[PDB]
This record gives structure tokens, C-alpha cells and sequence, in this order.
């Protein structure tokens, strides 16, 4: 038993920590509160020029072969800040996903493309409530694509993204290019006001060499995607709880710090014990993933990003007052980006489902 | 004993709901809910008599009664309707019960009417939830008051033609802060060394930071008695009616969301309310907001309610919105987090835009911690934490 | 709108507890917890004796006619000191039922009986997990019951029970007499440690006359049964609460009444809220029924009976330490019969379930 | 990076299971369910080894690790292994870290024996979270203290051959405390029994002019506070541990499986059991990974860190029982002597046994405002 991360994530975790707090003050992030597509090309460009994006990624596509421990200590130090920047959605699942399913012709295009930062891969793993999967008729040549998919993180600036489907011959994963015809993304305004988009896909034509797998792509997918949104929700979290933890030392009120009333260090405690358990789980699970049977794990992990996520939230908003909701104040996007996960996540109670239905089909 | 609306209390809820439909327009909110409209929107709802429904005869209200007034609330809850109710349930009835003859006589038909506007100046950087902290100072000077301070979170500032301003008088003396000898003072939103700048939060509202630099005011514009005005801001003595949390928009969210499950398929073509998870969630909404709705029926029935079922009511309420919310937004499921006017938004935006709007509840109008103690003191017997 | 409940109801509750009051002493309800069946017969005697019984009761059965809001100040009065009577089973469920749904033949003998005080009716509503409904057999002329029903109140002690049962024409509910051939009691050991049964039908021969109607007994048995439920429940709790919030203002530590400290108050008010939710629900629960749907009020409010009872008893043990588990005082009690009662009811899930598939089932 | 036991703490884990399901009889433990069987079965433990487990070599121990010791108290916690922790964990490393060289000779090798048993003496009526307000009194007579006065809930005092005693030898209330070792044989000590419904018995204890020597003291005269609260750490982290709540949630899992809802359907297929029983596994799966954390930290871990375990895993087994009780039906609450009691009435009975521990060990809303001062920074309330 030993739950000390790798040398390579602490050196990976600290360099990305001291890049973000340089570049994301507070003055910065209103800035980006002004783009039509919150996108940080700024704190992109030096993450590209600092080797953050290719230290984690496979050498076949350029990288330095680090792995999933590393990605999630980049996804907890980028989360300390809000990181504007598609390192989940282009890296670790849209490349990691060419890496491992695809054909050597996507990974060398592609696949090398996004993780040198060039280009700006996505997924589109949710569908709009009350409609069906994505359907992929065959032609001669290789697929037609008709259906929607939304939600989709940083769709607007996305060159690209990985599309599941059914085919006739089952549920399968795609390279759909933003210029494909039959191809249209639609700019969304969600809470956590991020860059996400909806995509539709009209008879969307596709070459056969665009397919990246079959129903195993989406799988992986799905799992990766609990988990490295389960890590940036442990930085987004952590540092909120730190800064409120500051603030209630320095506020003051009936003549002294709000800190010092039992009722709000019962609070800030119970907030530490909600966080101490995502950062755990959300250890055992990545360590899990990483062992390469999981599925239990990571669920378990991502009930604790809803979950803490929901109540730390909170916690931050109500200790802070005015101030927790005043946009001339950081605080605020804390809350924004805690719920605008929580949901991305299912929920907490979407996270419970499957590892209820787990430990219904498994003998006890 | 009676848990229902009398035959009349439904005929107002009808009235009320309709009238409410044809004042509250997409047109007329597209535009409330954007950076006119409002001045116009208060002041027919003041030429239909409803700002003043609650006020006695004597004043030239309609008299009616608390439960009335419940029903106002929310059935502009349900509309959305921006009724001005600081100004008139809490400014206008503290003029009634303490104003000199001249402001009784200028103030309320002017409010009744719908032309004649206040925003609260209470709040101040260093007085949020300790409020007799303020440090705004009025200094007299013949038969003026001369007032410098600033105040935080100024709401409708910038339709306001007075601030209901809460200062510190004798600030020479030095009296204790426990004594909480301030006075209340009417300022007109032209006096010269009066400025406003906008403050904007994340919850939705706009709000503002107001600034006074020797603002000239006469003797004549104080509300009570000087250094008497504690009991004017807080209600202490209940000369207003208790300020309550409806429940009419979790409610709202709640049937319109189970009425969009009910008409809504799941991957394998089941309604989405035939889940069970769903049904639990909505349960859950339903059986805890029936509380919200009964304690504010009683409290209004009660019309005085115990300071702790008015305190238990706000602080069960306000953390019950954030609780709920969450609860249909779960069901919600890829729609949850789709802000209103965004492409894909369901049910409009609005459970989404009511989990951030409730933000401000659980720590305004009396944060919850304080609320809980005053529970416990008035209902417990309990002594004093600090 | 009036939440004020009757004069008569003001006056019984006050002449239950005036009697509870000076009956269970700390000293009394140490002696009942030697009995091998918590039946408290002085208590008993003298609520027979002060007319308790006959005045919710219907003319029918020989009471003076005051209805279910006057016997819900009973229950709530009785749960204020755990009285172990069978007011609810006996009086308030089974000859309501006799007299809302039986013959004149039923109300005259078995009826009469119980609201006098002689006999002990129960009533037997749930079923052994994993078994099926009792199972009636038409004889003719009457009935052969085979099957068992758990968790009876009083049940060893009871000279009678209504068990609902399945016919060839549907559900109904049918009396069977403790002595009647086939029918077995067996006492049960409980978290409440009251007197509680599970009954065994082994081919039990009823004359049709046993027979106190179909369906609708079980349905007004199953809401009557939850309503009385809370009611007790929110005797037990508000009691409960008031004891601790006592305990609080007197038991110091740190040179001060424990009851000082924030995160204590913090916690005892929401106390007070859980309760004042479980009153008002009640409340309207009880206004409804007594109007005659009133099935989802009913549901809302064992909902809080059940939640409130979780979170209250526990805060009851938690502020009191070492006096909340000490037999020695009467705190422990109070978290016994709060449990009890919350799992009677299906536990807080049990009765959100119901209120969901109505929710589910009715157009919104 | 290893979020899992290593070969030799799998063994260790292997080991015991086996030792305690041959420990833990029917025979046997149908008598602790009701000299006799208890202090047989801590004589037995002791011969095997298992009591001096975690001591220092130099002690007559085997000198293991802290994550050897979690594992002892989960498999102990697994069989209902009636294991006298303050004894082994409190009395014997403070007398190791405190003692004079002739309390080490006599009482760590019948400690480690098991022959030689310990209650607590720390609790009295008027001094439970606030112990240093205890009152009774150590007065020096000669080469003796002369000790009058009264403790509450000293338990396991039946089995006890001493009394490891909190006293006031000065009349600031934190500075003026020793610690003394009293037999339970001495003139002037009585005890009457205290009954629970939580589950175990306790006691109180009186002291009337009872006489003990002056080397009966442990530690200096009233630096025995430090004794007292491990202000030194001389004692490793008090863990909570997870194993009865995973025991519960697989055998009501188990029986959900195999067991007919209405309908012939599995109750375990109902969603909302499922959801129930997702919550105790995740939630479960934290308390277990705290403790991971805190013993294999100590290879000294934040007092943040141990206060946030006790108050997370305390507070979730009221929640976990809760949530299984449900699952349960009209079988929850029926106890373990009942008929019709499903799982031993296991389910109903930690409902109430877990109700001390909240209380108990620093109660939690003190432990909160340790998490809140050490690891937060927030001041003073
Ligand atoms: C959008 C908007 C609009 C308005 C207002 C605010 C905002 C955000 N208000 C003022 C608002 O009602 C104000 O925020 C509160 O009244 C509280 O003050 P602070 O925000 O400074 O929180 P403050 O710093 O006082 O408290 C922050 C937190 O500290 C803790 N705390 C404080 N005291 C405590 C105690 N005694 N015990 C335990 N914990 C304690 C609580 O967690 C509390 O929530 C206002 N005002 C006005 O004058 N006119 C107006 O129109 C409006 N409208
Ligand atoms: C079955 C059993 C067995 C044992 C013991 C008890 C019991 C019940 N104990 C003692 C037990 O650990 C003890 O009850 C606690 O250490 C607390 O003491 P009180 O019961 O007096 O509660 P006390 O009256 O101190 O506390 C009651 C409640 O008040 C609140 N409170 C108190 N202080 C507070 C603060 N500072 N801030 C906020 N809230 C506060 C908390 O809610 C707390 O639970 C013991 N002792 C011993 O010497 N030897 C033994 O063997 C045992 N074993």
C-alpha cells in the first residue's frame, strides 16, 4: 500500500501549477469572460511550448509516454484555475483514443496533430434528451452519419471529433472533420459558460479509414472521460475550499473573523472531508485504470466529483456572500464550473446507477 | 381547521394568474430580462390597485389579509413579475407606522400609483449580515443632514427616485455599537454628492455600489425618531408582515419537469418518468416543498408568528431550493446545465436559472446560521454561542 | 386557512398527557422493560377509565363520536412518553374499520369491544420478505386462510386481527380470533423491544361473516396506518427534541452549557425544522382524511416521520453522549420507538416511492 | 504508486481470517453473545502472538507496521474478535514511553500474555469531552496517593485486574493530572454494572480512600495530561474501521439477490435498492481508503487527516445502516434473538452499536473543529 504519486506527476502537477497561476490571475479570467468561445490561447500556447501536452501522450504520436497517473495530475492542476483548454477532451481521450484503437493513417495525422497542439480534437459521447444514437448507413466508399450529438466540449474550436454510431454492424466510433459536409456545430451557453457546442450530422460522408473501432472505442471513452473529469473537478474543488477557507479567516463581521463561528469551521470541515474523499477515490480509481473491472472504481470516484462537487459548491458561495456571486470577484466561476461538471458526469445519481447495476449482476 | 384556499382565496388566485398572463408577456420579459419597461410595468400593476393591496383602508389600500398577499407573492412568483416588494410591504407600512404626516402624505400615493420608486440602502463593505456595523454617517447641520458613507448591493438603484438609507447619527458620541443607534433617512436620488456604479453577480440579478459626498437631505426626511431607527429596519416590533419564501418556483420546475418525463422517451423507448430513480427524485421535490408551501400558509394564518417559524420557514426554504434544483436538474440529464436563449435549452432554462438565482437566499435577508440560532434561542431555550 | 386544531382535540391531548405524565415515570417504564410483553396495562386502565378510548370513537361502537383530528392528539400525546398501548391498533385502525366497513353483527361484539377496553383488536398489514399475500380459500360458507403477516402490533397480546387476504373475487380483509383453529403468534424481538407479533395462518376457517369487506378496508387500513403512525411519531420526536434541547441549556462542559456551542444550536434547529415539518404535514394529512387524493398527503407525511425520525434520534443520542445510551434514563427510548416506527412505515424511500408512481401515473 | 495490499499484507490478511473463523467458534461465539469465554479468548490471542503484535521488538513484540495493525482490526472487526485495544494500544506503549523500569517488567509481558486485563479509568460524571475537569483526587500519604473519588463508564470492569487512572494530584485544570495504576483488588474500590442500548455493558467506579503506592504512578505527577490525550504520539492513529459496514452490505447484497420480490422479481432488481446500495459502497470505499492512507503514512500522519476518518466514518455508519434497514423491509428491525431475523439481525444490531462512536474518542463536532484549525487555518471559535 502506498498512495505517493509518480515522480513524473508531481514534476508534471508542479510545472502546470506555476504556468496557470502565472497566466490565470484574476484579471485574466475576466478577459476570457469576454470571448464568444472561452478558449485560453494564451495559457494553450505555453502549455504546448512547456511539453505539458506531449509528456502524457504515447510515443507513437509524438509523445513522451507518460500515462494516466500524469494526466490526471495535469487535469487537477489545470482545474485549480478553471483551465480553459481542451487538454481532457483532445489529448487525453481524442488522441489516447487514435492511439489506442485507431489505424497508424489516423494516428499519424490526426492523432500527431493534436497532441503537438496544432490541431483541437473532441468527443461527442451525449446525445439531446428523448433522441437516439447517431445513425451510420453504409455506402460504397464508407458511411453516411445522420443524428445529433451535444454537449460537446470545445465543439466551436474543434478541427475534429470522435463520434459514436450505429452501424449495421454495430456501435461504432468515427472521425468526423468540422469541414466534412452534412456537418454543422452549434455554439451552446451552459452554466459553466465554457466553450461547448452541438453537433449535427446530416448525412455526413465518411470514409471507411475515418472509423476508429468498434464498440470497445466508446467504452474506453466513457470510462477515460469519468475519470479525467472526476480529476479536474478535484482542482476545481480543492482550491475553491482553499480560497474560502482564506477568505473566512479575513472576513469580518460582529467584530471578528466569520472563520471563528463553530457553525461555519463545521461547514469548512465537513467540505475538507467531502474533498479528502474525492481526491482518494479518485486515486484508487485512476490507479485502477492505469492496471489495465475498473468501471466500479471510476464510478465510484465520479459520485464524489457530484457529490462534493455539489455541496463544496455551495459551501464556497454561502461562506462568501455577496462576494461569492459578485463577477468582479473570482470566486463565482468556482461554482460555475463545480455544476457544469456535476452534470457533465450524469450526476450523482447517474454515478450510483452503475455501480448499483454492478452490484446487482455480480454475485455477491 | 382548514389546510386549503377558501372559495374566495381561489377566485384571487384566478384573477391573479390571469391577470399576471397578459401583463407578463414574452415581449415585456425578454425585456425585463435584458440590459421603459420597468416604470411602465410598476406603474400599471400601481393603476390596477395591486401594490397597495395589502395596505389598510386608512392609507388607500384594499385592506386584505396576509394569506392574500401570499397569493400575490406567488402568483408574481409564477409570472415572474418584478413587484417591488421592499418598497411596499416593508418602506410604505414603516411609513404608516412611523412617518410624520407630510411623508404619509407625499410617500404612499405616490407608491400606490406605481410612480414613485426606492431602492434599500442598508448593506454596507464592512455591514453585510452584521448590519449594525454601518458606518454611514449623517451629521446635522441646521436643518439638514449632512450624510457621507457608501452602501453595497443597492438594488434597482438605477430606477430609484429615493434610497431608503440606513446611517449612523451622533457619530461623535461614540455610543456602543450594541446600543444599534442609526436613524433612517429618505434620499432622493438627485441630491448632489449622490453617484451610483453597476455590480453584476453570477446569480442574475444587476445590483450597485451607491456613494454619498455630503449629501444635503432636511430634518424633515427622517423616518422615526433620531437614533430610533434599529426597530424601522429590522421589524422589530412587526409592523410588516413576514417576508416569505415562496414555493411557487420549485413547484413550477417540478411539474414542468414531470410533465415533460411524462411526455419524454429513454434509449429503449420508456417514458422517462416510468424510471424509478426519476420518480424518487421528483418524489423527494414534491414532499419537501408541501413543507415550504404549509409553513408559509400558517405563517400568514398567523397574521404574530413566532420568530422562529419565520426564521425555521426561510432557512428550511432556501436550502431546500438548492436541494431541488439539483433534483430535477439530475432528471434533466444533457438538457440540465442548457442556460435559457441557449440552442437545446429545455423548459425554457429555467431550473437552471432558478439553481443559480437562489444563491443569494440562504446568506440574504439574514444568513442561515443566524437564522438557525435564533431558532434555537426563540424555540430551544437555548443560550447564546458567542 | 387555520392550523389550530380542535377544542376537543386540545382538551383529550392535554387529559393524555396530564396521564402519561404521572403514569410513565423514569421508575414505570424501567418496570415495563421487564415484562415479556411491553403492554402497559396501568396506563391501560386508566386511559379506559378517563374515557380516552370512547371519545374518538364512533356512536356505532358506543364512543362519543369525535374523529380522526381528535385521534391524532391521542397518538400524539401517547408518543410523548412511548406509551405501550394499543390505541392505534386496537381503537383507532381495527374498529375504524369495523365501524366504517363492517356489519352491524362485526361492530355490535368485536367493535364495541375494543373501544371498551376489553378486547385488543390489531390489525396485520405486512408480509415476511419473499412471501406472498395470505392466500382465502372460499369454503363455502366462508373461508379457509393460509399464510403468515410479520411486524403485528401487539400481536401477542391481541384476542383478534384484521388480515387482508387474496379471493377468487379480489382482496378483503377478514377477522380472525386469536383462538380460531390454524392461527399461531409468535412474538418478535424488535429495535422498539414493544409487544409485536408475526402471525401464522395454517388453513384458518373464518364463517363469511369474518368477512369486514373487500378491497377498499385495505386501502383505508394502509392510510389510516401510516397517518397514526406519524402521529405517535411526532409525539415521540417533539418530546424527544424538547428533552434534549433541556439537556443542552444545563449539562455544561468547558464551563458551559454544551447547548452554547454553535455547531450544537446549528443542529438542534434544524432539529426543530425536521419536527416542525413532520407537524405541519401531519397537519394537512390529517385535515384530509378527515375531509373524506388524500393518499399523497398522507405519503408526504410519513415521508417526514420517517426522515425526520432518522435525523432526530440520532441528534437526540449524539448531543445527550453516554446519557442518550445509559438505560439508567429515559433518552434511550426515544431513539428506540423513533426507528421502530420509521422502518413501520417503509423507511423514508418507502413513502417517497409511493408518492413518485402517483406523481408518474397522473398527468402533471 | 499501490492502492492495494502487498504480498506479505495479503498473507497477513489470509492469515487471520483463518486464524479467527478457528478462533471464533460457534461454540464460542454464541457464549460471548451473552474465568469464562472472554478472558479465555484473550489468553488464547495472547499465547498466539497477537496482542504485542505492533509492539517494539525491544518490548517483546513483533514490531509491525501501522498497516499491519489496520489489518488486525479489520479482521478482528470481521469475526466480532473481542480484542482489548486501549489495553494493548493505550496502557502498554504509554507505561513503554513513561514507565519506570519495574512497570515494564511486570506488566508488558502479562499484558502481551493476555493473562493480565486493564479497564480505563477517564470518564467521570462531570468530565466527558471536557476530561480535564476530572475531580478525583491523588493525595500524597507517605510512599502511597490516597485516591478518593468516582469515574463513569468504565467499562469492561468485570474482567479488569486494574484500573489505569486519571487523578487530580493539584488544585491550569490540564496541568494538575496524573495517571496511576490501581488493582481492582484494593480496599476502598467498588464498581455497580451500566446497561446500554447501544449493546455493551459499562459500569461506574468509586475509589474511597483507596490506598496505592507512589511507584504505581506512570509518569511524572501531574504531567500525566500528555499521558492522557497521546500529545506525543506515543500511540498510533485510532482507526474506524470499514469492515462491518462492507460485512453488511455483502450479505443484505447477497440476500437481495436471492430473495423474490413481488412478482418473482429478484429484489435486487429494483432500481431503488440498487441505489442504496451503491451509496454504501461508495461511501464505504472512502473510510477504507482514509485508513489505507493514515497507517501506510506512518512508514507522523496530520491529526487533520485522523479527526477527518473518525468524524467521515462515524457519521457514515448511522447512514449506511440506515440505508441497509431499508433494503431489509419488515425484517429490519427484528434483533438477533428474534425469530425471523435475517443475517443474525447483524444489520440491526450495528444500528445501535455504532451510536457510541460518534460521542466516543473526541466527539465529532470537536474533531471537526481540529480538521478546521489544523488543516484549514481557521481560528480559535
Ligand atoms: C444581488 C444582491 C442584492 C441585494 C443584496 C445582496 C446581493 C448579493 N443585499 C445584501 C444582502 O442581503 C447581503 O449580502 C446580506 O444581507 C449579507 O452580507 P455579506 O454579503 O457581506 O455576507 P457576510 O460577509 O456578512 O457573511 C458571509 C457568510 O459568513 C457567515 N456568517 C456571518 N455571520 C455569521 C454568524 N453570526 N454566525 C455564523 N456564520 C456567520 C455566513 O456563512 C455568511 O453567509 C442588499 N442589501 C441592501 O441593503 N439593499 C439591497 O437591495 C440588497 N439586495
Ligand atoms: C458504552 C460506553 C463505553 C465507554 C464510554 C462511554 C460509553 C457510553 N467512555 C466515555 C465516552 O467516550 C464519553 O461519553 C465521551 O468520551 C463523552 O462524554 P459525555 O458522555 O459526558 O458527553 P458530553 O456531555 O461531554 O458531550 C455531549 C455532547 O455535547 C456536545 N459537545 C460537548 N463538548 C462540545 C464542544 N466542545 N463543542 C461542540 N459540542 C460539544 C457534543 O454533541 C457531545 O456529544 C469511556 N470513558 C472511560 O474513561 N473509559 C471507558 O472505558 C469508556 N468506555
Amino acid at each position: 500500500m502506498d498512495f505517493t504519486t509518480t515522480e513524473a506527476a508531481q514534476d508534471l502537477g508542479g510545472l502546470v501549477d506555476t504556468i496557470v497561476d502565472a497566466v490565470c490571475t484574476p484579471e485574466h479570467q475576466r478577459e476570457l469572460d469576454k470571448l464568444e468561445q472561452r478558449f485560453d490561447r494564451e495559457l494553450w500556447r505555453k502549455l504546448i511550448d512547456a511539453g505539458i501536452l506531449s509528456s502524457a501522450a504515447p510515443e507513437s504520436l509524438g509523445g513522451d509516454g507518460f500515462g494516466v497517473l500524469e494526466q490526471v495530475a495535469v487535469l487537477v492542476a489545470l482545474g485549480h484555475q478553471l483551465a480553459a483548454v481542451p487538454y481532457l477532451e483532445s489529448v487525453v481521450l481524442a488522441a489516447g483514443a487514435l492511439a489506442r484503437f485507431g489505424s497508424p493513417e489516423l494516428q499519424q495525422g490526426w492523432g500527431v496533430s493534436a497532441v503537438s497542439g496544432d490541431r483541437i480534437l473532441t468527443v461527442a459521447l451525449d446525445g439531446e434528451m428523448g433522441e437516439g444514437p447517431v445513425q451510420a448507413a453504409g455506402t460504397g466508399h464508407g458511411y453516411r452519419l445522420t443524428g445529433t450529438r451535444t454537449q460537446v466540449g470545445y465543439g466551436p474550436v474543434a478541427d475534429a471529433f470522435l463520434v459514436p454510431a450505429e452501424t449495421d454492424s454495430g456501435a461504432a466510433v468515427f472521425l468526423v472533420a468540422a469541414g466534412d459536409p452534412g456537418v454543422a456545430v452549434t455554439a451552446l451557453a451552459t452554466t459553466g459558460l465554457g466553450s461547448v457546442g452541438h453537433l449535427e450530422l446530416n448525412g455526413a460522408k465518411v470514409d471507411a479509414a475515418r472509423r476508429v473501432g468498434g464498440t470497445d472505442v466508446a467504452v474506453w471513452l466513457g470510462t477515460l472521460s469519468t475519470l479525467s473529469r472526476t480529476a479536474f473537478q478535484l482542482g476545481v474543488l480543492e482550491r475553491g475550499l482553499q480560497m474560502t477557507a482564506e477568505y473566512a479567516r479575513t472576513r469580518e463581521q460582529f467584530d471578528r473573523p466569520i472563520g471563528s463561528f463553530q457553525a461555519v469551521g463545521q461547514r469548512l470541515a465537513d467540505g475538507y472531508i467531502d474533498v479528502k474523499g474525492l481526491r482518494l477515490t479518485l486515486t484508487q480509481a485512476a490507479w485502477r485504470v492505469a492496471e489495465d473491472p475498473a468501471d466500479i472504481d471510476v464510478a465510484t470516484a465520479g459520485f464524489w466529483a457530484a457529490e462534493a462537487g455539489h455541496r463544496v459548491a455551495h459551501t464556497i458561495v454561502h461562506v462568501h456572500g455577496g462576494v461569492g456571486v459578485d463577477t468582479d470577484h473570482p470566486v463565482h466561476r468556482y461554482f460555475l464550473a463545480a455544476k457544469q461538471t456535476e452534470f457533465a458526469l450524469g450526476g450523482a445519481t447517474g454515478q450510483l446507477r452503475r455501480i448499483g447495476r454492478e452490484l446487482a449482476e455480480t454475485p455477491a | 381547521m382548514r389546510i386549503s384556499y377558501t372559495p374566495q382565496q381561489e377566485e384571487l388566485r384566478r384573477e391573479l394568474r390571469s391577470y399576471f398572463a397578459t401583463l407578463m408577456t414574452p415581449e415585456r420579459r425578454e425585456a425585463l430580462s435584458s440590459v421603459n419597461v420597468y416604470r411602465e410595468t410598476i406603474a400599471q400593476m400601481g393603476r390596477d390597485g395591486w401594490l397597495a393591496l395589502g395596505w389598510p383602508k386608512e392609507y388607500g389600500g384594499q385592506g386584505r389579509s396576509a394569506m392574500d398577499q401570499l397569493i400575490f407573492t406567488d402568483e408574481a412568483a409564477i409570472a415572474g413579475a418584478p413587484v417591488p416588494f421592499l418598497t411596499i410591504n416593508s418602506v410604505a407600512p414603516t411609513i404608516m407606522a412611523y412617518g410624520t404626516d407630510e411623508q404619509k402624505r407625499f410617500f404612499l400615493p405616490r407608491i400606490a400609483a406605481g410612480d414613485l420608486h426606492f431602492s434599500i440602502g442598508y448593506s454596507e463593505p464592512g455591514a453585510g449580515t452584521d448590519l449594525a456595523n454601518l458606518r454611514t454617517t449623517a451629521v446635522r447641520d441646521g436643518d439638514d443632514y449632512v450624510v457621507n458613507g457608501q452602501k453595497m448591493w443597492t438594488s434597482l438603484i438605477q430606477y430609484a427616485d429615493y434610497v431608503w438609507l440606513a446611517v449612523r447619527t451622533n457619530p461623535e458620541s461614540s455610543g456602543a455599537k450594541k446600543h444599534r443607534g442609526i436613524s433612517v433617512l429618505i434620499v432622493p436620488t438627485t441630491a448632489e454628492g449622490f453617484s451610483w456604479t453597476p455590480v453584476h453577480t453570477m446569480a442574475g440579478p444587476d445590483t450597485s455600489a451607491t456613494y454619498y459626498s455630503d449629501v444635503r437631505v432636511p430634518v424633515a426626511n427622517r423616518v422615526g425618531e433620531e437614533n430610533a431607527g434599529w426597530k424601522l429596519v429590522t421589524n422589530q416590533l412587526n409592523h410588516e408582515r413576514v417576508a416569505l419564501v415562496s414555493p411557487a418556483p420549485i413547484f413550477g420546475c417540478l411539474r414542468e419537469v414531470r410533465e415533460w418525463a411524462q411526455n419524454t422517451k429513454d434509449a429503449g423507448g420508456t417514458r422517462l418518468i416510468d424510471s424509478e430513480w426519476v420518480q424518487l427524485n421528483l418524489a423527494r421535490v414534491h414532499a419537501k416543498a408541501e413543507v415550504l408551501k404549509l409553513i408559509n400558509w400558517e405563517l400568514a394564518s398567523s397574521q404574530g408568528p413566532s420568530p422562529a417559524d419565520a426564521s425555521a420557514a426561510k432557512v428550511f426554504g432556501t436550502e431546500l431550493a438548492t436541494e431541488a434544483y439539483r433534483l430535477l436538474m439530475e432528471v434533466l440529464g444533457t438538457a440540465a446545465t442548457l442556460r435559457q436563449n441557449s440552442p437545446g435549452a429545455l423548459l425554457r432554462g429555467r431550473v437552471e436559472r432558478m439553481h443559480r438565482a437562489c444563491l443569494i437566499l440562504t446568506f440574504g435577508g439574514g444568513t442561515n446560521e443566524v437564522q438557525r440560532d435564533i431558532i434555537g434561542m426563540v424555540a430551544l431555550g437555548l443560550p447564546r454561542a458567542n
